[PDB]
C-alpha cells in the first residue's frame, strides 16, 4: 500500500512539475507528505513480520514500543527520503526542458546510462544464473534416477502385505525412509549451494557497481553536473551542493536511489 | 543375541536410561524393577516419573513427590514424580507439529513477548537438570509418557544458541547505538545460567556411551507396530536403542492345560517370530505374566531377577 | 442393550454393512460369519475383500478372483476379492491428506492433464460400484482394509459436481465461441455415464437405513483407542455405527484351570467395563477364542452362531 | 515483471512526450512494442496458476496449447492496450502544456476528477467496512467466551489420565471435537457472510460508478473533449473520435483503465 502513496505523490510532484510560482519548493513536499500522512490516519494498513536481528535487540531489554517506533519513523524517512529524490529529479527534468526550447545535459544522460545499465545488468543477473542451471540439469538426472528408485520400492512395499509378513514390510520402510532422507539431504545441499553462490556474485556485482560509481566520481568530482539557481532550493543547497558547488554526489546516490526502488517494489 | 537386560547393567557408563512404550503394556513395573536390580550394582539409582497417574507410587506403596525421596527397602533407591515435566512438556506441541529449523525460534519469540509460555518450560526443564545433576545421581530411569516425546526438546534450543551468537556479535554495535540514543541484563543472565546445563544434558542425550532407550511392547501387532515406528522415530533423532522388553507372555506348562493357553500362545509366536525377524540386532527380553495378586513389591523383585536373567519354564 | 448381532441381521433395509478396525484382530472372520449368517435370511450375500492379504480365500479354503464368484456349501453367499479396490485407493493419499474443499479438485484436474490418474479411479470405482448394482445383491459386506478409509472418496465429487454444472452454465457460451474461432465428446460422456452410479451408492452409504458399519476390535488399550478414533472419524464423516465385535476373549471356565487365565480375564474385564462405560449406546458382541485346530469353515459356522445369539459358558 | 515493462514503455513514452518530428506517433509505440518483446525472448519469466474457470473449458476439448496462446495473447494485448492510454495521455499531456505557454481543459480536468474519485472510494471501501467490522466486533464476545471454553476443556482433559479413566477421557475429547467443530462452522460461516457482504457491495458500487459514467456521457457526448490534429495520430483517428468527431468515450475508458490497472497492481 505504501507503493500507493509513493504513486499519489509521485504524481503530485509532476503536477507542480517547473512551477516557480511558489518559491517555496521543498515545502510544497512538506505539505504533500503532510497530505499523505492525514489520508493514512484512518488507512494505516501495514503487515508486521517477526524477524531473527530484533530478536537480540529484544533480548537487550530496549522497550518493544521503542523499537516499533523506531522502524515505523526508519520506514518514514525511507520514503520521504525517496520522495525528495523524485521531486529533484523532476527539477532536473524541468531544467533539461527549458533548455530544449551545456555539459551539464551530456552529463546528466552519460550518469542515467550508466545507472540503468547497472541495474539492467543486476535484474538480469538470473538470466546470467545459466552458469549454475547448467550444474542443476547434471544433478537432475541423479535426483530423477532416485525419485525413480523411491517410486519402485513404493510400489514393492505396496505389494507385500504388512500382518503375516511384517519383517519384510518393516524393512522396506527402512529403506524408502533412508533414501528418502538422502533425497531430503540432497535437496538441502543445492539449495545451500544456489544461496551461496547467489551471495557471492551479488556481493560481486556490489563491489563492482561500486567500483564504477566511484571512478565515475573520479571523473566527475571536479566537473558540474546539475546546474540550479540557488534561490529555488536554498533550503537544502548546501547539502546537495557537495563537490565543486554542484549536485553531484548526492545526485548520483538519488538516481541509484529511486531506479532501485522502483525496479525493486514493481 | 541375548534374551536378557544384562548389558544394561554391565554398562557403568550409562547415566540416562529412557524406558519408552506405547499402550496398555505395565511398562512401569517393568523399569521400576530395572531400577531396583541397578541399585544393587550403582552407588544411587533416580526413579523420574513423567506419566499423569503416578504409577510408581502404586508399585511401591508409598507416596512421592516431586523432589527425590528414599524409597522403603532400599538404600540407594530414590524416587520422583514430575507432573510439572508433562505440563510443560505440553506446551511445545506447536513446535512439536512444526519441527522446523528458521521459523520456530520466531514462534517462540512472538510467544515470549505476546504470552512468555516457552522460555519459563525451558526454566523449568534447566531447574529438573540442574536438581538432577546436583543431587549427584548415578543413573536416572525416566518413565516417558505413553503419548507424546520430550527427548527432542533439546535439539531445539540451538535456534537459541545461533541467535545468541547474533546477540553477541551486535553486542559491540549495540552499545554504541545505545549510547547515541541516550529489565535488560535480567533475561540475558538467565539464558546465561540455563544454557548450560541443557548443553550438557543434550550432549549426554546423544552420546551412546551414556544415554541409552529401552522399548517396552507385547506379542500383538499393534503394540508391535507403534514400537517399530518409535524406533524409526529415535533412531531418525541420533539416539541410541539397544533393548526391548515384551510383556504379558504367556509360556504354557509341557501338562496343555488350556486350549485358550496355546491358542494364545500361538498368537504370541507367530508375533516373536515377527519382532526377532525383525530385530536380529536388539536385546529381546521376554518377560512373563504374573499372578493377579502378585503385586506390588514382590512383583518388582520378580520382573528385576527376570531382567537380570532369563526366564524359561 | 443388546449383547448379539440380530439388529443387523432383522434390519432388511440394509444395503451396504461395512466391517472395519484395525490391528491384529481376526475381522475377516467376524465379517465372513455375518456374510454367512446373513445368508440365511436374504436372497443374496455378496463378501467385497479389499484386503490384499486375501484372507476370505483362506477362510473358505477356496480361491476367488475380481468376479462374484459361488462359494461352495452356500446357494445365497457370493465371494470377490478387489486388489484394484486398494489400487485405486491408495492413489487419493494426497486428497485424504489435504481434505480440502476448494482446490482438491484444481488437483484432481492437474493430475489428469498432467498424469490422468484419478479420473482412472474414478471409473475403476464406478465399474465395481455398477457390477455390484447389476448383479442385483442384497447385502454388500466389505471388509476395509485395515490402514486407510476409502468409504470418504465419495465425498469428493461434489467439487466435480458443481464444476460440471459451472459447465453446462458455460455451454451456452461455449459454443458461440467455438463458432467464433471456428476428443470433446468423449470426456464429457464417460463423465455423464460415471456419476450416476456414484451418486446413488453415496446417497446410500450417508443413509442410516441402508449402510451400516461394525468395528472390531479386541480388549486392550490400544485396540480400543484406535476403534474409538475410528467412529469418532465416522461419525464426524456423518456415517451410521452400530455395533462393535470383541474378539480373542478368554472367559475361563469356574474350575479355575490356570493362573494365567484369570490374570487375562482381570485385565479384559477392565477393559471391557471402559468399553461398556464408553459405548452404552452401542452393541457390544463378545466373540471368544477358538482353537487353533479349529480352522476354516467350521469357525466360520461357529462365529456365526455366536453373533446370532450371545455366548456364556 | 510484467511492470517493470510497463514502466520502461511509459518512460520511453514520456522520453518521447510531445515530439512532433516523426508523424507516424502509433507506431513508435509499434517499435516499442517489438523492442520489449524482443527483450523478453531471454526474459520471458511468468507465472500459471490453476484456476476454475479453465477446467470446465478444458473439460471442452479445446487443446491446451490453444488455450495458452489464448490466454497469453489476451494478456499481450491488456498491456498494449494500457500502453496506448497512456500514450494518449502523454499526447494530452503535450496539448496542454503548449496551451500554457478552452473548453478541452475543464472537461479533462473534470473527467480526471470524476474517475480519481470513483477510484478512491473504491479503494477506501475497506475503510468503509466499518458497518461489518461492527457485526465483527458482536460476534467477538462469543468468539471469545466458547474459546475460553475450549481452553478450559482442553486443561480438564489434560489433568484427567487415559489409562484407568478412558471413558471420561473419550467423553471429553468428544466434547472438544463437537465445540472446536461448532467453532469452525462459526467462522466459516463469519468468512461466508463478509464475503457476500463484499460482492454486494462492490456490484452496487460497479453499478453506481456505470451510472455516473454514462450521466458523463450524456453530459458532454455532443460537446468536444481531447482535441488534436487529424494527422497526428491518424493511423487510429477514428477509433478515437467516437463521439461527435472528437476523444471521448474511448478517452473515458483509457483514463478508468489505466488509473485501475495503476492501483490494482500497485
Ligand atoms: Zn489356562
Amino acid at each position: 500500500f505504501r507503493l500507493v502513496g509513493c504513486a499519489l505523490l509521485a504524481l503530485g510532484v509532476r503536477a507542480f512539475v517547473c512551477k516557480y510560482l511558489s518559491i517555496f519548493a521543498p515545502f510544497l513536499t512538506l505539505q504533500l507528505a503532510y497530505m499523505g500522512l492525514y489520508k493514512y490516519f484512518p488507512k494505516s494498513e501495514k503487515k508486521i513480520k517477526t524477524t531473527v536481528l530484533t530478536a537480540a535487540l529484544l533480548l537487550s531489554g530496549i522497550p518493544a514500543e521503542v523499537i516499533n517506533r523506531s522502524m515505523d519513523t526508519y520506514s518514514k524517512m525511507g520514503e520521504v527520503f525517496t520522495d525528495l529524490c523524485v521531486y529533484f529529479f523532476t527539477f532536473i527534468f524541468c531544467h533539461e526542458l527549458l533548455d530544449y526550447w551545456a555539459a551539464d545535459h551530456w552529463a546528466w544522460l552519460l550518469v542515467l546510462s550508466f545507472v540503468f545499465g547497472c541495474n539492467v545488468l543486476r535484474i538480469l543477473l538470473p538470466s546470467f544464473s545459466s552458469f549454475m542451471s547448467r550444474v542443476l540439469q547434471k544433478d537432475a538426472e541423479q535426483e530423477s534416477q532416485m525419485r525413480a528408485e523411491i517410486q519402485d520400492m513404493k510400489q514393492e512395499l505396496s505389494t507385500v502385505n504388512m500382518m503375516d509378513e511384517f519383517a519384510r514390510y518393516a524393512r522396506l520402510e527402512r529403506k524408502i525412509n533412508k533414501m528418502t532422507d538422502k533425497l531430503k539431504t540432497h535437496v538441502k545441499a543445492r539449495t545451500a549451494q544456489l544461496a551461496k553462490i547467489k551471495w557471492v556474485i551479488s556481493v560481486a556485482f556490489y563491489v563492482l557497481q561500486a567500483a564504477l560509481m566511484i571512478s565515475l566520481i573520479w571523473k566527475y568530482y571536479s566537473v558540474p553536473v546539475a546546474v540550479v539557481p540557488s534561490k529555488w532550493i536554498t533550503p537544502l543547497d548546501r547539502l546537495v551542493a557537495f563537490p565543486t558547488r554542484v549536485a553531484g554526489g548526492v545526485g548520483i546516490t538519488c538516481w541509484i536511489l529511486v531506479c532501485n526502488k522502483v525496479v525493486a517494489i514493481v | 543375541l541375548e534374551p536378557t537386560l544384562s548389558n544394561i547393567i554391565e554398562q557403568r557408563s550409562l547415566k540416562w536410561i529412557f524406558v519408552g512404550g506405547k499402550g496398555g503394556v505395565g511398562k512401569t513395573t517393568c523399569s521400576c524393577s530395572l531400577a531396583v536390580q541397578l541399585s544393587k550394582g550403582r552407588e544411587s539409582v533416580l526413579i523420574i516419573s513423567t506419566d499423569p497417574a503416578h504409577n510408581i507410587s502404586d508399585a511401591f506403596d508409598q507416596k512421592f513427590s516431586k523432589v527425590p525421596t528414599k524409597v522403603k527397602g532400599y538404600d540407594n533407591l530414590f524416587a520422583m514424580e514430575i507432573d510439572p515435566s508433562l505440563g510443560v512438556a505440553e506446551l511445545p506441541d506447536e513446535f512439536f507439529e512444526e519441527d522446523n529449523m528458521l521459523s520456530m525460534g520466531k514462534k517462540m519469540m512472538q510467544e515470549a513477548m505476546s504470552a512468555f509460555p516457552g522460555i519459563d518450560e525451558a526454566m523449568s526443564y534447566a531447574e529438573v537438570m540442574r536438581l538432577v545433576k546436583g543431587m549427584n545421581f548415578s543413573v536416572v530411569v525416566f518413565d516417558t509418557a505413553p503419548t507424546g516425546h520430550t527427548l527432542r526438546l533439546l535439539n531445539f534450543p540451538t535456534i537459541v544458541e545461533r541467535g545468541l551468537g547474533r546477540l553477541m556479535q551486535i553486542k559491540n554495535q549495540i552499545s554504541p547505538f545505545i549510547s547515541q540514543m541516550c529489565n535488560a541484563d535480567q533475561l540475558a543472565s538467565k539464558l546465561e545460567e540455563t544454557l548450560p546445563v541443557i548443553r550438557s544434558v543434550s550432549e549426554q542425550f546423544k552420546d551412546p556411551e551414556q544415554t541409552t532407550f529401552i522399548c517396552v511392547c507385547i506379542a500383538e501387532f499393534l503394540s508391535l507396530y507403534e514400537t517399530e515406528r518409535l524406533i524409526q522415530e529415535l533412531a531418525k533423532c541420533k539416539i541410541d536403542t539397544h533393548n526391548i522388553i515384551v510383556n504379558q507372555l504367556v509360556f504354557p506348562d509341557p501338562e496343555k492345560p488350556c486350549k485358550m493357553c496355546e491358542a494364545r500362545h500361538k498368537i504370541q509366536a507367530k508375533y516373536l517370530d515377527q519382532m526377532e525377524d525383525l530385530y536380529e540386532d536388539f536385546h529381546i527380553v521376554k518377560l512373563p505374566l504374573l499372578p493377579h495378586e502378585v503385586r506390588g513389591a514382590d512383583k518388582v523383585n520378580t520382573f528385576s531377577a527376570l531382567l537380570l536373567e532369563p526366564y524359561k519354564p
